[PDB]
């Protein structure tokens, strides 16, 4: 987890643009906190581009988004 | 003034202007009574208040 | 932590320094101030004499620019292309015009996520030295490449 | 067997098959319980592991989908999500006897345009949602090699069935956005041949107003009056040509 490495080591994490800084005048490859430019392209989760997961407790198999779409790609088939 | 009220306070065609909390949205302040979110690959803060 | 990643993507900075290092000595002017950089070639080594053609060797060199040029998160680069006067004025303009199309169009064709492209040409009017007894030999005549890396 | 069946009940006559057919009779009743719990597991693994490579597929030719699927392009000038238009054609019903019903060709309003804040992208049609499952929780085990290759067959089996049902999902979505794209298509077409009302508008706006605390400087109120909706009067039907 070397971020600084063949560098002069860190100094510290700036915390706007969420870089670190190496001890020579770099901005750095790593990030140093979560609200950063970075990039996401793949996403975990049910009911997505939808009103999330309802939260009711159905003892059968369908869950249902809160738009009331019936995400059966995630629900388990009989 | 009788022993029932009345008033007229229709207005069919007006719609909200917008609420308030925006400006306070706005300068940062977080809406009174709600609860703070999680935002995550951004730069962006969030908040949760009437299920809006 | 395994659903955050923790860098931009096939990220180094040993590995920039390395390479940095390596085309440095190799003969490629790498210049850095601020957030800014800019990176310069001779001519000799990549061209045929007075001409707007692609020299097979050139490839490795591309590749190598392509390379380091993968290893930051850019918006825009720009490409300038310079020369010693031959026989005209639009002549070398033309020379510089398409030499920076051609580098441009391969560069873009190789993997870099740029947003802007540019490309130019200026010919014979922006010397860097005033020694000027070689031909396509001189040092003067040269391509560079500019960008800003933004946070 | 039963195939030339005078000598397959020959064959059942003799005695061996009545030691086979007796032993075999407890296992038939008891081996076909684990096959659909394999089924069930096969399904659920296939299904997801489709799902992923699917929905990294397309994310590979992202770029050449909003190429193709440009909303933006299709919306009017009020920031107006265009109507959609479904069109049939040789249209026949029979009723019962002594009824027959024909048409030529046929045109339906499915969504009527309303007012929109965003172009609406694919994202909501075309991705295919993932979760992660991390549990075989079963509860049969075998026994036997042969259970053991019997349970491999049918994982088989329901793994290629996870396959074929994870397709069929994006077929449907797939079918469900070609019509919505189609019907925006139908729209334009159907404009330009002078079918259809435009959509109408009216607006008032009105200067300063409010209390002594809260003031707007100018405020607009926009409201659409007219539905776009298709003409009977058929005498004013554009014509087409080409060259």
């Amino acid at each position: 987890d070397g971020c600084c490495s063949k560098m002069g080591g860190i100094n510290y994490c700036d915390s706007s643009a969420g870089r670190l800084v190496c001890n020579n005048g770099f901005y750095s490859t790593c990030y140093c906190t979560r609200h950063a430019v970075m990039d996401l392209q793949f996403l975990m989760g049910c009911c997505l581009w939808h009103g999330g997961v309802y939260p009711q407790l159905n003892s059968s198999g369908l869950v249902v988004c809160n738009d009331g779409y019936v995400s059966e790609e995630c629900s388990l088939q009989k | 003034y009788g022993p029932n009220a009345k008033s007229m306070p229709t207005e069919e065609g007006i719609p909200p202007s917008a609420n308030d909390l925006l400006l306070h949205v706005l300068e940062g302040v977080p809406p009174p009574g709600s609860r703070r979110l999680v935002v995550s690959g951004g730069d962006a803060r969030a908040w949760l208040s009437n299920e809006k | 932590v395994p659903k955050l990643p923790c860098r931009v993507d096939g990220a180094c900075d040993a590995t920039i320094i390395k390479m940095m290092t390596d085309l440095n000595k190799k003969g490629i002017k790498v210049a850095s101030v601020g957030q800014n950089y800019l990176i310069s070639i001779p001519a000799s080594a990549l061209f045929a004499d007075q001409s707007p053609r692609l020299n097979w060797a050139s490839y490795s060199l591309l590749n190598e620019i392509a390379a380091f040029l993968k290893q930051f998160r850019k918006i825009a680069i720009t490409v300038t292309s310079y020369s010693s006067k031959y026989v005209s004025v639009k002549r070398e303009r033309a020379l510089t015009l398409a030499r920076s199309r051609v580098v441009s169009e391969y560069l873009w064709s190789q993997g870099v996520d740029s947003r802007i492209i540019f490309t130019q040409g200026l010919g014979s009017d922006k010397p860097i030295t005033s020694y000027t007894l070689g031909g396509d030999r001189s040092p003067n005549a040269r391509v560079e490449i500019t960008f800003r890396r933004a946070v | 067997g039963d195939t030339g069946s005078l000598a397959g009940l020959q064959a059942m006559a003799d005695s061996k098959y009545t030691r086979a057919q007796k032993k075999q009779k407890m296992g038939k009743i008891r081996e076909m319980a684990l096959k659909e719990t394999a089924l069930s597991v096969g399904a659920q693994a296939g299904l997801a592991w489709r799902a992923k490579i699917i929905d990294e597929q397309l994310n590979k030719q992202a770029r050449n989908l909003d190429a193709i699927y440009d909303f933006n392009s299709l919306v009017l000038e009020h920031n107006i999500l265009p109507p959609v238009l479904l069109e049939g054609r040789n249209t026949l019903n029979l009723a019962d006897a002594q009824s027959i019903r024909i048409s030529d060709r046929t045109y339906k309003v499915a969504k009527q345009a309303h007012f929109i804040t965003t172009p609406p992208t694919w994202r909501q049609y075309l991705w295919m949602d993932y979760v992660k499952p991390e549990a075989p929780n079963v509860t049969l085990l075998p026994k036997t090699k042969a259970e053991k290759e019997i349970w491999c067959i049918y994982t088989e089996r329901g793994w290629k069935n996870g396959i074929d049902q994870a397709n069929t999902i994006l077929e449907e979505n797939i079918a469900r956005i070609k019509e919505d794209f189609g019907g925006m298509i139908l729209y334009r077409k159907l404009l330009a041949m002078n079918m259809v009302s435009p959509p109408y508008v009216s607006h008032t706006d009105l200067g300063v107003t409010g209390d002594g605390s809260e003031i707007h400087i100018d405020d607009r109120v926009l409201r659409i009056t007219a539905l776009p909706e298709l003409n009977v009067n058929s005498a004013e039907w554009r014509a087409a040509v080409a060259k």
